[PDB]
């Protein structure tokens, strides 16, 4: 149930 | 200034912290975007996801 890290852009 | 981890986080990029649940992260710099900078484990002012911590 760990939250999703906001995905980082390149 | 300090926050406490709710979950383990593993650095996926060179500029991120790695910590275990319950860890105290220091000197936290908050910014927009869901990631903050802080000090942990010998790393200084690297990124971690803000949804991983409580204050």
């Amino acid at each position: 149930q760990p939250p999703v890290p906001p995905q980082r852009p390149m | 200034s300090a926050v406490k981890a709710l979950f383990d986080y593993k650095a996926q990029r060179e500029d991120e912290l790695t910590f275990t649940k319950s860890a105290i992260i220091q000197n936290v710099e908050k910014q927009d975007g869901g990631w903050w900078r802080g000090d942990y484990g010998g790393k200084k002012q690297l990124w971690f996801p803000s949804n991983y911590v409580e204050e």
